C-alpha cells in the first residue's frame, strides 16, 4: 500500500459493501467496550487505571475502524460432521453444521455494522475500557461513560448495547440513572431491550416470564415518559470473528452419539498436512451461522430513516428492518394483549413477522402508557425537537437589557419558528391562530420584582394530533 | 444476457451427424408459421349441409 | 343552493402503491391535468329519412394523466418508472386525485372531490431545457396511461 | 425534506472520447436539450367489455441531443463530426451530462445530477444566417443520435 | 483560450467562375443563408432487445443557398442565370463564402472562416412586390443548388 511509480494498482479483498446517510435529528450515543481506542498520539487505554473517557464523533464504519479496531475471536465454535454409511462402513453421504455455545458479551462492532446497515447517521462513541477474553462487564465503567456523555449537547438518544449481560439490580440502577439525566437535561430519550432467559432452545412462553420480571424492576415513576422498551432479539446475516485453531470438531455416524475428535480446524488445513476436502466443508459450515443482536441499534437507524422520510411527528412504527433473517421468538395477538396495555403502564413494543412483508416494528408507546398526554413516542420526540430549536434560537438574547424591546424580539422569533412548523404540517389547525400561542409581558407572565433580577418568562401553547390504532370491520348479507 | 437464433446443419436424415452451425448477428423482429388440414367435400343431391371426411394434414 | 363556485389551486395526489402513500414529497406537485373522457361513434344513413341521420355508439377513450414538479434528485417513484422503462418490467398501480377545501363546524382541511384512477403505468418522462442565459427552474414532467377513472361517491 | 427546487442555468457536458475530455473549450456550451424518452403502444379491444380497452406496450423511443455554441474556428470535435459526415466513417462515443451546484461543509463546486449517454454519433450540423443589418453572434448547432441514457446512481 | 465569440455581420461571397471574381458588385450582398447538412437514417428493431433500437445511416442531404440584394439592373451573374433558365443551358461553378475580421500585428482586413461550395447552378430567381403605398427597396433574391461544401483548412 506504499506506491512510488504513478499508475493503477490491483488488490483482492472480501468485505460487505458500505453505506452512509445524512441525518439531522437522530444523533445517538453508544456506550461500551472497544478494541483499540487510539486517537492522534494518545492511547486512551495505555494505562490499566486512569483511563481517558471522552466521546468521539463518527460518521461511517470506516471512521470507526480507523480509531477503535474491529472485534475479538469467539473461542466457542463447534462443528459437527454427520456421516451416513452402510454396515460394512462404506460412506454414502457426508454433511456438516456449525454451532456456538456461549457468545462473547462484547459486541459493539457488530452493533455498529447493523446500525449503519439500517440507515444511521453521525454518532458519538464513548469507550469505557478494552475488550477482554474474560467477558467482565462492570456497572461503574458504564455509569462513568454515562456521566461523561452529559457534556455533549447534540446527543439525542442513549444506547447501551451490552446491557443484557448485566444483572437485574445493576440493570435497574443503570437505567434509572439514564432516565434521571434525561429528565434533568430535558432533551434526550432512552431505548431499552428486554432481558430473555439465556437458554438454548428458548422454552415456550418465555416472553411472559420475561415481561413479568421486567415489570418488577424499581424504576422512578415520574421519569418513565423518557424511554421505551422493545422486544425480542434478532437473527442477522453477519459473520463471527474466530481463530482457526480454536474451533472444535465432532463426528457422528448413522445418527449415533457425537464424539470429540483430536484435531482442530488447524489439523485439517492442507498447509499443515490435513485433509482439504473436509476443511472446505468445515469452512462452508462455519460461514452459515446467524448472528444474534439486541434490537435497539436497528430501532435507532429506523428512527433516522423515518424522520428523513415521513417527519418526526409521525409514529416510528409499521416499518421493515434490513439485513434481518428472523426474530428468535414468535409473539401472537393473545400475548401482545398484555404487552401493549397493562395496569402498570410499562408498555413493551414488539418486533413481529408478517407474511409477504417481513419483520416489522409493531407498537409505538412509551413506558408511561397510561398517561393522557405522553403515551406516544412521536409526541414526545416532536416536543423535544421543538424545545431544543426554540432554545437555540433564543440563546443570542442572553445578557441583553431587560426591557420591552427584547421581549418583542424574542416573541417575534418564537412566532416565526412556530409558523414555519405549522406550514410543514406538524401542527393541527387550518390557521396559525388555531395551532399555537405565545405570550410575554409585565403582570401577564412576569412580575415587577422579577425584572429587578434578570429573568424573562414566556408562555407557549401548541396543538398536536395523535394516531389511530384499531380498525373494526362489520359485515352483513345484502338482500338480492 | 441476450440469446441469438441458431441454425444447425446436419447430414443425416435422423439428425445425428452435425456438420455445422450459423448464428445470426441480429435477431428478427418477427416470423410466421402456417398450418392446414384437408377434407373431402362431396355432397349428395338436394341435401341441406354436409359432414366432410378427413383426408390428411399438410 | 350554491352561490359561489369552487377554486382550482388547492389539490393533492396520492399513490396507493408499493409504499409511496406515506412519502411526503410524493404528494407535492406543481401541476396535474388530463382527466377527461370521450365517446366515439359512427354515422348511419337510412333511406327515405332525409331529416336526420343515426349516430351509433362505438367505444370509450380516455386522456393520459400529466404531472409536473420541480426536479427531485432521489425519488422512489422515478425508480419505479425507470424500472418499467429500462427493463420492460411494469407493475400497474391505483391513484387518488383530490380537490381540497376548508370545512368548519374549529376549521379543518378536508377533501371536497375525489377521483379513483385505476391501473396506471408509465408512459413518458422528460426534463426541461438547460439554458445559460435564463432564470428558470429544472422542471420534470411525467405522463401515465390508465384504464379509467371514477368518482368516490 | 426539500423546500426549494434546483436551478437550470449551471450545467456542463463531458465527452468520454478520443481525447476530448481534457479540452476546455469542448465543455462550454450555450444550450443543451433533447433528454426525453417515450413509450409507444397499441390499442386492443375485447368484445363484451365496453368500459375500457387494453393498451399494450410496443417499443421505446428517444429524442436527439441538441447543443448550441458560439462558433469555434478550430475544433477537434468538429473534425470528428466532419470525418463522419464527409467520409462516411463513424466512431460512436459516450457522453456525460451534468447539472451542478454549490456544496459546503469551505464551499466547493460539485455535480448535482449526472446522466450517461451511450453510443452517440453525428446527425446534423448548422450555422446561423449572416445578415448585414443585425447585431448578432455566429452560432453553431450540433445534433446527435444515441442509443439511450441512464442516471449515474 | 477563447473568451469572446465572433460577429456575424461582416462577410463576403466570391464566384470562382467565368470572370465574375473581379467584378465588385458581384461580391456585395445583403443576406446569405442556407449552409447546413443533414444525415438521413432508418430504424431497425431487433427481437429480444427491448431497451433500444438500431439507427442505421442512409444518405446525406444539403440545403439550398439563398442570396439577397438590392436590384442591380445590369448584372453578368443574372445573364448567366437567365441563360440557364430560358435556354436550358447550365454550366455549374464553384464558390467561396468568407467570414471576415480585423487582424493586427498595423491592422488589416483578413478572412476568418472560409467555405468552398462545389458545383452550384441556378434554382430560383425572384423580385419583391411593387406597392404604391409603402417605402421599400426593390430586392432581388437568388437560390442555388450545389453538391456539397467544405472548410478551407
Amino acid at each position: 500500500s506504499t506506491y512510488k511509480t504513478p499508475g493503477v494498482y490491483i488488490e483482492e479483498i472480501s468485505k460487505f459493501p458500505p453505506s452512509i446517510a445524512q441525518v439531522e435529528t437522530a444523533i445517538p450515543a453508544f456506550i461500551g467496550y472497544t478494541q483499540i481506542a487510539k486517537v492522534g498520539v494518545e492511547n486512551f487505554h495505555t494505562d490499566a487505571d486512569n483511563l481517558i473517557l471522552r466521546p468521539v464523533r463518527i460518521t461511517s464504519l470506516l471512521e470507526y475502524e480507523q480509531f477503535f479496531g474491529k472485534a475479538i475471536n469467539e473461542t466457542t465454535i463447534q462443528v459437527v460432521i454427520q456421516d451416513t454409511t452402510d454396515s460394512r462402513g462404506n460412506l454414502t453421504e457426508r454433511k456438516a453444521s456449525a454451532r456456538i455455545t456461549s457468545p462473547s458479551p462484547h459486541n459493539l462492532y457488530y452493533s455498529m455494522q447493523a446500525y449503519f446497515a439500517n440507515g444511521g447517521g453521525p454518532c458519538y462513541i464513548v469507550s469505557v475500557g478494552p475488550m477482554s477474553n474474560t467477558g467482565t462487564i462492570q456497572l461503574e465503567a458504564l455509569q462513568n461513560g454515562l456521566a461523561e456523555v452529559a457534556k455533549e449537547d447534540e446527543v439525542t438518544l442513549l444506547v447501551f448495547p451490552e446491557s443484557q449481560s448485566l444483572s437485574d439490580e445493576n440493570y435497574a440502577a443503570l437505567m434509572s440513572a439514564a432516565l434521571e439525566q434525561c429528565a434533568n437535561l430535558q432533551d434526550r430519550f432512552t431505548v431499552m431491550d428486554l432481558k430473555l432467559p439465556a437458554t438454548r432452545p428458548i422454552p415456550a412462553n418465555a416472553i411472559v416470564g420475561a415481561s413479568n420480571a421486567f415489570r418488577d424492576l424499581s424504576l422512578p415513576q415520574d421519569n418513565l415518559k423518557y424511554g421505551a422498551c422493545y422486544a425480542p432479539d434478532i437473527e442477522t446475516i453477519f459473520n463471527y470473528f474466530y481463530q482457526e485453531d480454536a474451533v472444535t470438531i465432532f463426528r457422528s455416524v448413522n445418527g449415533g452419539a457425537e464424539e470429540q475428535d483430536t484435531l482442530t480446524m488447524a489439523g485439517y488445513n492442507p498447509a499443515n498436512g490435513g485433509d482439504g476436502i473436509q476443511y472446505a466443508l468445515i469452512e462452508s459450515a462455519i460461514d452459515q451461522l446467524p448472528l444474534i443482536l439486541p434490537p435497539s441499534p436497528l430501532v435507532v437507524g429506523q428512527y433516522a430513516r423515518t424522520d428523513n422520510t415521513r417527519g418526526v411527528w409521525k409514529a416510528p412504527a409499521n416499518v421493515a428492518l434490513s439485513s434481518v433473517i428472523k426474530p428468535v421468538l414468535k409473539i401472537t395477538n393473545e400475548q401482545q394483549n398484555n404487552l401493549n396495555v397493562h395496569p402498570t403502564g410499562k408498555s413493551i413494543n414488539a418486533i413481529r413477522a408478517f407474511t409477504g412483508k417481513g419483520t416489522l416494528i409493531w407498537g409505538a408507546r412509551t413506558l408511561a402508557g397510561n398517561d393522557n398526554e405522553w403515551r406516544y413516542v412521536s409526541v414526545r420526540r416532536f416536543f423535544n425537537m421543538a424545545e431544543e430549536s426554540i432554545k437555540k434560537g433564543s440563546e443570542p438574547f442572553v445578557f441583553e437589557p431587560n426591557d420591552a424591546n427584547t421581549w418583542t424580539k424574542v416573541k417575534a422569533m418564537i412566532e416565526n419558528f412556530l409558523t414555519l412548523q405549522w406550514r410543514a404540517g406538524a401542527l393541527a389547525g387550518a390557521k396559525p391562530e388555531q395551532a399555537f400561542y405565545v405570550k410575554i409581558g409585565l403582570n401577564e407572565t412576569m412580575t415587577a420584582l422579577d425584572i429587578l433580577e434578570g429573568r424573562m418568562i414566556v408562555e407557549i401553547g401548541m396543538a398536536v394530533v395523535r394516531p389511530a390504532e384499531f380498525i373494526i370491520l362489520k359485515f352483513s348479507h345484502k338482500m338480492q | 444476457a441476450l440469446t441469438k437464433v441458431k441454425l444447425l446443419a446436419y447430414q443425416d436424415k435422423r439428425f445425428e451427424n452435425k456438420l455445422g452451425e450459423f448464428e445470426l448477428p441480429i435477431n428478427p423482429e418477427q416470423f410466421s408459421q402456417s398450418f392446414k388440414v384437408e377434407y373431402n367435400r362431396e355432397q349428395a343431391q338436394g341435401s341441406q349441409r354436409n359432414d366432410p371426411e378427413f383426408k390428411f394434414t399438410k | 343552493i350554491r352561490t359561489y363556485p369552487p377554486v382550482s389551486f388547492f389539490f393533492e395526489v396520492v399513490f396507493q402503491g408499493e409504499n409511496l402513500d406515506k412519502d411526503v414529497v410524493e404528494t407535492r406537485f406543481q401541476s396535474v391535468t388530463g382527466l377527461s373522457v370521450d365517446m366515439q361513434t359512427e354515422t348511419l344513413k337510412e333511406g327515405g329519412e332525409n331529416r336526420f341521420e343515426h349516430i351509433l355508439p362505438v367505444r370509450t377513450k380516455y386522456d393520459p394523466l400529466v404531472l409536473k414538479r420541480g426536479l427531485v434528485n432521489d425519488s422512489q417513484m422515478v425508480k419505479w418508472c425507470m424500472d418499467a422503462i429500462l427493463n420492460f418490467d411494469i407493475r400497474p398501480m391505483n391513484l387518488l386525485v383530490r380537490l381540497l377545501h376548508i370545512e368548519r363546524s374549529s376549521s379543518t382541511i378536508a377533501p371536497l372531490m375525489t377521483w379513483k384512477v385505476i391501473n396506471a403505468w408509465p408512459k413518458k418522462w422528460s426534463v426541461s431545457e438547460f439554458n445559460a442565459e435564463q432564470n428558470s427552474i429544472a422542471v420534470e414532467s411525467l405522463e401515465l396511461n390508465y384504464s379509467y377513472f371514477e368518482t368516490l361517491k
